[PDB]
């Protein structure tokens, strides 16, 4: 019956680790969206984009055009 | 009027008429195996479809087994083998054989009997968009299984990679593929469209299609096109900023997938511990069985 | 690949029978499919990519791997009946070729001499649980100098007698109206198409003339329908709208015409809803109006 | 080898890409609304078990523990399916722009192997 006690010791350690993993994922997620928001600002504010189009060789950047940030309901 | 007989002929209509008279295609019968060949679902999206991939992007492997390839797989390679060769895997090998010979022996039909041997070809088979798919998988930091897009069926995931399929089955399959190329005298094994050779002009052959007679000539100068190279460089930059954000979004959803894969695992661990905790009458131990509150903006 | 047999026997043969998707069709005219296919009992045409097959085994292997379920292009029109996809022949070379090979089986005057680069393909589909099913199309020169708003037009035979051809024509003139251009179908029309065009011309003309009330002019009819003055005057002559009575020209909407008008109004014909057309005309530069290099 | 020819070719190849990115991203955001609402549907049911444990511990069983666990597990896997769809969408957008970028970069490399392409 000690095997059943070792399974309990194993599952606790596995749950120690998955909780630590969850926090890391939660933490890196928060960084990315800020990075996404910051990169939208550095790049979009020849003048071709994915926002406007590429064929310029023949109106401004509203926050309604932040299509990458607006793809997350958290933002 | 009626029943005046001076040769009244009746016509049944395997070729219809509609009302000059107009011929009409007759109603089309249905195909029995339709439900076996057309299996799946396409979900309509709220907004109108935006799409620009080509047929080639959506077809997967170039090679398609015919009836003769089918019998050879079952009654020779997979007859009693311990290790069986998947149809998808058989095509992966042949698709690589065709690409290799097309590159190393482009004029095979000049001397079909002198087609490369398997051992002579094996080096080139190794060097053979797999690389880009793997490069993206690393940049996302997914580093798990395969990189999945809309252009991928789920049945291709259970197929072995090419480099190991060479070792396990390569010599046996190539010897069969080699004989097919020999029978067709170095030409294409399967029916191709008939095209006009560049610089040549054919007019009589009825099977010549989709001619392209336009020709572009270089400008009579050695100078550098400064203008069209600045704008090419500018476009190259905007495509690089393009890729940076798309990568982030693919990173964001990847961690969002890891997070929930954790939650689904944390849950399944908490319930197993509890069912295990009650069997051993162990008390306390509730710190990691409940979610706590930390800081998140 | 320049890999072509010079001793291959070239003999003109129509296909015995094609199986496009779920329906079994019989081709009427020759189409330059591969010569090996020309002597086969059954020909398999994928219903999404229009790929041709002589071996049922390859057709099986292709379907298991093919991920496309609609014309490779943007959806520019959708109601609950049909959808329209706009496809550039220069971007979707393989697909548009497969369409042209397919179309040539049922169009006698369609030509496959040059490649599909100069054409825009507007394809009408019927959405299904499996995906969008092509039922008919019309091609269009990218920038027609002759004012042709339709090059070739076809409804696939297994979808005949369901009102699709009248939707194709209506959509073609809907594009012309959004383009602010007048247009006419390319001059050689099949017997079936010329019937369908005369119906559309007479129907839209009687509807316009009755509800107009005010005096109209030939040029103003052209501006409202994007029909050419030539097509308008011919349709007025097919009907007896145009009379010269007592020293002047007049438009005559007799009772037999108003009977067809009322039958049209009571009938629930399928029509194109202009507000569901989300589409700006393609803008081509001088370099884009060439064959690819 | 001509920069104006590669530019013309690259412009056409990426012409519908900005329209595609919108179509894909707004399909991701539409699923993130569906994902969030399905999170409430189990974060509440997860709160029922935890409140019971916060007061009595793990040894006592919640009155409807077996019933909520089946409803939590069901609601979590639905969220998993919804998240996978967002990954697939986000990956194709990356795959599209990456592939065009790689093709252009190969052309820029070939333009530089001749004299035809100017430096940055």
């Amino acid at each position: 019956m000690t095997d059943e006690l070792k399974s309990y010791e194993a599952l606790k350690a596995e749950l120690k680790k998955s909780l630590q993993d969850r926090r890391e994922q939660e933490d890196t997620f928060d960084n990315l969206q800020q990075e996404i928001y910051d990169k939208e600002t550095e790049y979009f504010s020849y003048s071709g984009n994915i926002i406007k189009g590429f064929d310029t060789f023949s109106s401004a950047f509203n926050n309604n055009d932040r299509i990458f940030s607006l793809s997350s309901a958290t933002y | 009027r009626k029943i005046s007989v001076k040769q009244h002929l009746k016509i049944y209509l395997p070729n219809d008429l509609k009302h000059d008279y107009i011929p009409t295609p007759d109603a089309s019968m249905t195909w029995n195996e339709y439900d076996k060949f057309y299996t799946g679902s396409f979900q309509e999206t709220t907004s109108y479809i935006k799409f620009s991939a080509t047929v080639e992007d959506c077809c997967g492997t170039n090679y398609n087994m015919d009836e003769r390839d089918e019998t050879f797989l079952n009654e020779q390679v997979n007859k009693g083998s311990s290790d069986i060769l998947t149809e998808d895997e058989f095509e992966i090998l042949c698709s690589s054989f065709e690409h290799a010979i097309h590159e190393r022996q482009p004029f095979l039909s000049m001397d079909p009997e002198s087609i490369l041997s398997f051992e002579e070809l094996k080096p080139t088979l190794i060097k053979s968009d797999f690389n880009l798919r793997n490069q993206l998988n690393h940049e996302i930091n997914s580093h798990k299984t395969h990189f999945i897009t809309q252009f991928d069926p789920v049945s291709q995931m259970n197929t072995r990679p090419l480099i190991q399929l060479i070792e396990k089955f390569g010599s046996k399959i190539y010897d069969y593929w080699r004989e097919r190329k020999i029978e067709v005298n170095g030409y294409e094994i399967f029916p191709q469209l008939k095209f006009e050779r560049p610089g040549e002009k054919e007019e009589i052959d009825p099977y010549v299609c989709f001619r392209r007679r336009e020709v572009r000539h270089p400008r009579k100068t050695r100078r550098i096109d400064i203008l069209n190279s600045q704008r090419l460089r500018a476009l190259h930059q905007e495509l690089k900023n393009a890729k940076d954000l798309a990568l982030l979004v693919a990173k964001r959803e990847n961690v969002s997938l890891n997070w929930i894969n954790d939650e689904l695992k944390i849950f399944d661990q908490r319930v197993k511990i509890k069912n295990l905790k009650r069997s051993l009458n162990i008390s306390g131990e509730d710190d990691d069985l409940i979610n706590h509150k930390r800081k998140r903006p | 690949s320049m890999t072509q047999n010079p001793h291959e026997v070239a003999r003109v043969r129509n296909l015995n029978r094609i199986i496009m998707g779920k329906y079994e069709i019989e081709p009427w005219y020759f189409s330059p499919y591969p010569i090996e296919l020309t002597d086969e009992d059954f020909i398999y045409i994928d219903d999404f990519t229009l790929q041709y097959f002589g071996s049922k085994k390859q057709y099986e292997r292709y379907r298991k791997k093919c991920t496309l379920r609609h014309p490779p292009g943007n959806e520019i029109y959708r109601d609950d009946y049909v959808s329209f996809f706009e496809i550039d022949g220069r971007k979707q070379r393989t697909w548009c070729r497969n369409l042209c090979l397919l179309s040539k089986l049922f169009l006698d005057h369609k030509t496959l001499y040059y490649d599909v680069d100069p054409f825009l393909f507007y394809c009408m589909t019927r959405r299904d649980e499996l995906g969008h099913h092509l039922v008919g199309y019309f091609s269009k020169e990218k920038e027609s100098a002759d004012g042709y708003n339709v090059a070739c037009i076809l409804t696939l035979p297994q979808y005949q007698r369901m009102g699709y051809g009248k939707l194709l024509i209506e959509f073609s003139y809907e594009l012309s109206k959004k383009e602010n251009k007048v247009g006419s179908p390319e001059k050689p029309l099949s017997d079936l198409g010329l019937l369908s065009y005369r119906a559309y011309w007479s129907d839209t003309l009687i509807t316009l003339l009755v509800e107009h009330q005010k005096e109209i002019t030939i040029d103003e009819i052209s501006s409202m329908t994007s029909m050419t003055t030539t097509d308008i005057l011919h349709t007025a002559k097919t009907l007896n709208i145009l009379r010269y009575y007592k020293g002047q020209h007049i438009i005559f909407l007799n009772e037999d015409i108003l009977d067809r008008y009322n039958r049209l109004k009571a009938k629930k014909r399928r029509t194109i809803d202009p507000n569901r057309l989300i589409w700006k005309p393609p803008v081509f530069t001088a370099s884009q109006l060439r064959f690819a290099w | 080898m001509d920069p104006s020819l590669v530019l013309e070719q690259t412009i056409q190849d990426v012409s519908n890409l900005p329209s595609e990115f919108r179509y894909l991203l707004e399909e991701i955001g539409s699923n993130d609304l569906k994902l969030i609402e399905e999170k409430k549907k189990y974060e509440q049911k997860e709160s029922q078990i935890h409140k019971f444990i916060r007061q009595q511990g793990s040894i006592p069983k919640h009155p409807q523990e077996d019933g909520l666990d089946k409803e939590i597990k069901e609601s979590l896997l639905k969220c998993q399916s919804l998240q996978r769809e967002k990954c697939v969408l986000a990956n194709t957008a990356l795959f599209l722009i990456a592939r065009h970028l790689n093709k252009l970069e190969k052309n820029i490399a070939l333009l530089e192997e001749d004299g035809v392409l100017a430096p940055v």
